[PDB]
């Protein structure tokens, strides 16, 4: 079903869902590479107990690229300049036991610019939902070490100051590898990323690396003073 | 009669005669090979080279006058197969 | 090996093939998008118990899409502009015993095109077939359910009457999707449909939708009167 | 690691690998479908002779499209035109026990052309590893068998003058194919070969085409006087 339509204003309404959904769709006339700030934040919302916090203030490229990795990738058609489908639950809708919502809230829009949400939902329930979070490596810092452990895709930013990326795996093997190595081995797998409406493809974001990490429990990464490296990083886990 | 002692793939001595036209060429050995030794006139000579294929081993291996061990030379110096090979013999 | 090559007739002339062959091979001059009312017909005639009826008059379009769906693709070259392998068993090729025959046969050609055919053969011979079949919502009906119980893929028409489409689930869940969201659903499975001669790839035809049905029991068609609806189906069965 | 750059000579020096290397990344300016003669040549120096020979020079192309058959494809960049992974070792790396190298030669490379090789290593260690073979044709014959047991992967030179390809399967059955639909069966599993720096993807090169080899014992050639067919085989096993 259609969730909202947003045009005109910077500042997306606290959107409210009680149908169990499984899944996103976000649909925009900007191509994927134009988006600059747009955030997205989604959370579940209990009457009586805790929130479940499973995305704060991420962006919303980030959102993509994390979503829509592996024989997917992000669609277009002639209306929307834009379309991608972001997994929500592992295997199917997120259960809803009580009193339980779905609440979704964009930011930092353009305010020319249209986006829509819409909602997909499934015959299964599931307690399994995937959680986004965000790491930083200062610019006035030389080197630093992220622990990476129980994570399975990562996103980080592309700047043209990073030197090395070191990973340290389950057995306590450490491998070295240039910016170039990497993205050369985060293609290997997904060789298209997007699919443009003239038809021509595109096969990675010039500011975005996508990391597969598979027993992989640090991350390294050695660089100079200039910018600061943001890490996007998701998990599955049961709530 | 000019003909060229050479090895196969699987380490057997062959002779093939050399066609004179146009030029000392050989060609359509049909199997990677290491030429061991050149015979112009029933004679042996020495100081040849090829003026299209680069491969030291090959002239270190003609140039000797004396008996080699065939133990000593690896499969990476064999040449590939249908291999066109000019000579460039002094006289 | 190669069947037959029909050009400047509007109806090929019936074709028999005696060895066991396990595909076809469709090559034209003519795009895939821009195919109109070409239709095939094949059927198998046995002399021990009754003939199979594999296609009836199915259209060119919907029978291509019916077998390039996953990872293949309709393919192009320099002298072909459209090339597409269509599947008749499941893994092998049909078995012949001693005069059972297949025929094919082409109609609604256009004269001034060219089509071939070809055949390939498999070392090895099943009984499992394919069948597609043809199902029609008529101009004056509201709504219509149909039982695609025992089916695997579907392809229907895009038009602007229909408004809604509900699966019905092994599990008895009922869901309601939109045009877009079936569409969008529907690309996440198969992300390219046909690559071009010129290096462009097409994500899809703007008036065919393929709908893979994976444990669904039951197909709902809401929608407006003015226009018929048809679903070309495809199923596998031990004959 | 960085192995080495090649810029203005013909001839790369004998490149030597110490540290326990699983893949390399060949890089280039030139296009894939512009490699003409340039040869590459790997061993390992197991000591006093008796060194392990995986590539005797290997035409570049032929060694690049063996290696990227199936889900990946070459890559391109707005600095390189040309990237291809090519893996030596099934899941880990070469293991060299006390002064064991990987020495690399390129031959026949282009005076004004750039060429660069990098290594990736690998936290793992294993024995099996890939070889690569050469098969041709004597060209003044009609006809002739190779046997293409163990094999997986095969690499044949394409002309006109190559008439009927005969594959016998380990059960004897004997299928015999024309050009035509054998790079119609081929550009079925791996329907995009490259993806071009500008968006456009090639779906297979004009004179070279890839063959997987399943339960297949034997492959007879008939074709005409005047040309030189080669096949380069690919076969993994245990050094």
């Amino acid at each position: 079903m259609k969730i909202a339509t947003i045009t005109g204003v910077t500042k997306s309404p606290e959107l409210q869902v009680t149908k169990a959904i499984g899944a996103l769709i976000l649909s925009s006339d900007v191509a994927l590479s134009a988006l600059t700030t747009e955030k997205i934040s989604i959370y579940i919302e209990r009457g009586n107990g805790s929130n479940v916090i499973l995305a704060n203030k991420v962006l919303l490229k980030d959102f993509i690229l994390a979503s829509t990795y592996g024989t997917e990738n992000t669609q277009s058609d002639a209306d929307n300049a834009m379309i991608a489908l972001c997994e929500l639950a592992d295997e199917g809708s997120i259960y809803l036991a009580d009193k339980e919502s779905i609440k979704i809230t964009l930011e930092d829009l353009i305010s020319d610019k249209r986006y829509d949400l819409h909602g997909i939902e499934e015959p299964q329930q599931t307690n399994n939902l995937f959680f986004f979070e965000q790491k930083s490596v200062a610019s006035e810092e030389f080197n630093k070490k992220i622990d990476v452990q129980g994570f399975d895709l990562a996103i980080m930013t592309v700047d043209d100051s990073v030197s090395d990326l070191s990973y340290q795996y389950s057995n306590g093997q450490v491998v070295k590898y240039l910016p170039f190595e990497l993205q050369t081995l985060s293609r290997d797998i997904d060789p298209i990323q997007a699919v443009l409406s003239d038809g021509k493809v595109v096969q990675g974001l010039t500011d975005r690396l996508t990391l597969p990490l598979v027993a992989v429990v640090g991350i390294e990464i050695n660089k100079s003073q200039g910018s600061i490296i943001n890490f996007v990083v998701r998990c599955l886990k049961t709530v | 009669m000019n003909f060229i002692q050479y090895i196969d793939d699987s380490y057997a001595v062959k002779v093939k005669e050399i066609n004179s036209s146009e030029g000392f060429y050989i060609n359509g050995i049909q199997t990677p090979f290491f030429i061991l030794s050149v015979f112009i006139g029933n004679k042996r000579v020495t100081g040849v080279e090829f003026n299209n294929y680069d491969s030291l081993p090959m002239l270190s291996v003609i140039n000797d006058l004396g008996n080699i061990d065939l133990n000593v030379i690896p499969q990476n110096y064999f040449a590939t197969a249908f291999t066109e090979i000019y000579f460039n013999i002094p006289f």
